[PDB]
């Protein structure tokens, strides 16, 4: 029923500074089972690396070396939080949090998991505007005709981190619908990428919303990208 | 010690096409580990699909069906009804069933195996084609098409940049297309297609 929620797509620091990966559960209870952290490094399996139980201890996978992660987990806020210090190029992975989730009853649990955040060491600071810089693309009239849909386009472009996420909604309704997506293109040290979506006949009226998620995005939020309906 | 190795790293199937992902262990017995599948898919990441004896994810039990094949500690998924959103990776992932201390409830992965959609052998078609703009940017839209290799083509005089196009599967298992580019005459611009030995253009629908 619940589910965990990992906001920083990707979380970009230069050597030797520290950083500080979230999660927050929602619909799960937290005080009860441990949250878990795993790390899977370029080329890596997915692998144990952290987890902090309710009591508060807080175990680390084998090999790990010291003074090098921290976990925690305030309950009231319902997050947890992986610190990495002194962070470094061999750092350079997705983290991907994870809890078991109790179903019914004893012997029936699952094992639920974040989307993870990957993260990016560079190294010097960037100084310049990394946003992605969208662009609306409205149907062609003539497909209006074709199987009377019509399909919408947003362009993002000269983002950084090229770590991105894009889906649609109906503005009002907002649940995620069915679109499709090219890959994620370089161009010259920043790239960009674009999804479309064909709404059918009846749709045509509604207003949608292109919603882009980037580490770099204006404020830190989400980007809302509004489709006019026609 | 204990590892998880997947049979192929890539494992392509056709839309509709039963196909089964293997996994097999090489450290212990499949019998005292509880096996996990997962996959991550564009869009959703990580999803949780089987885990040890009928438990399915919400909406996984459907499509798919997971088992085990402790002859030779093998895991397995099949997948029954492929479609595009069944284009990605899946891991296999496994872990210890109660031990006698104080044990962990970590699992253990393997590396994933990618699987990638293509629509099934079918009879070819003439696509549609069509152009949206926006200043100088001219988008070229192919529509229903089959086979899949197609050139795309935006009838420009003065073209500032041209980006790599998209083949992606259709709602009605075929092809669609898009391909963008930066244009000073864009509103001029039309799009020309050459796909199945014929010539199709923006212009042909107006």
């Amino acid at each position: 029923a619940g589910h965990l929620e990992q906001p920083q797509i990707s979380s970009t620091k230069t050597l030797s500074k520290t950083a500080r990966l979230e999660c927050v559960v929602s619909g799960i209870t937290i005080s009860a089972t441990s949250v878990y952290w795993y790390r899977e490094r370029p080329g890596e399996v997915i692998q144990f690396l952290v987890s902090i139980s309710y009591d508060g201890t807080v175990r680390k996978e084998s090999g790990i070396p010291s003074g090098k992660f921290e976990v925690d987990r305030i309950p009231e806020t319902s997050t947890s939080t992986l610190t990495i210090h002194n962070v470094e190029k061999q750092d350079i992975a997705t983290y991907y949090c994870a809890l078991w989730e109790a179903q019914q009853e004893l012997g029936k649990k699952i094992k639920v998991f974040g989307p993870g955040t990957k993260l990016i060491i560079t190294d010097k600071q960037l100084d310049a505007d990394v946003s992605p810089k969208p662009t609306i693309f409205l149907p062609s009239i003539a497909e209006t005709k074709l199987q009377k849909a019509g399909t919408y386009l947003c362009l993002l472009e000269k983002f950084f981190p090229d770590v991105i996420k894009i889906h649609w909604e109906e503005k009002k309704s907002n649940t995620i619908l069915g679109s499709q997506e090219g890959n994620t293109m370089k161009t010259n040290d920043t790239y960009m990428k674009f999804s479309w979506l064909t709404v059918p006949e009846k749709s045509l009226d509604k207003e949608h919303r292109c919603i882009v998620r980037h580490e770099n995005n204006k404020n830190g939020v989400d980007q809302e990208i509004i489709f006019p309906p026609i | 010690a204990i590892e998880l190795v997947p049979e192929h790293q890539t494992v392509p199937v056709s839309i509709g096409v039963p196909a089964t992902l293997r996994c097999s262990m090489k450290g212990e017995a499949i019998g005292n580990y509880y096996i996990n599948w997962y996959r991550k898919t564009q869009g959703n990441t990580m999803t949780f699909i089987y885990r040890e004896k009928d438990i399915y994810g919400p909406g996984f039990k459907d499509n798919f069906q997971g088992d085990i094949d402790i002859a030779k500690n093998l895991a397995v998924l099949k997948i029954l009804a492929p479609s595009e959103r069944d284009e990605g990776s899946y891991y296999c992932a496994c872990d210890t069933l109660g031990m006698g201390g104080e044990y962990t409830d970590k699992l253990i992965f393997g590396k994933g195996t990618r699987v990638t959609v293509e629509p099934r052998s079918q009879p070819h078609t003439k696509p549609s084609v069509f152009v949206m703009k926006n200043g100088t940017n001219v988008a070229c839209l192919v529509k229903e098409f089959y086979p899949k290799d197609i050139r795309i083509n935006l009838v420009s005089s003065k073209k500032i940049t041209e980006f790599d196009p998209a083949i992606v599967i259709s709602p009605s298992g075929k092809y669609n297309a898009v391909k963008l580019g930066k244009y000073e005459d864009s509103n001029s611009v039309t799009c020309s297609v050459q796909h199945d030995n014929k010539t199709v253009h923006s212009t042909d629908f107006e």
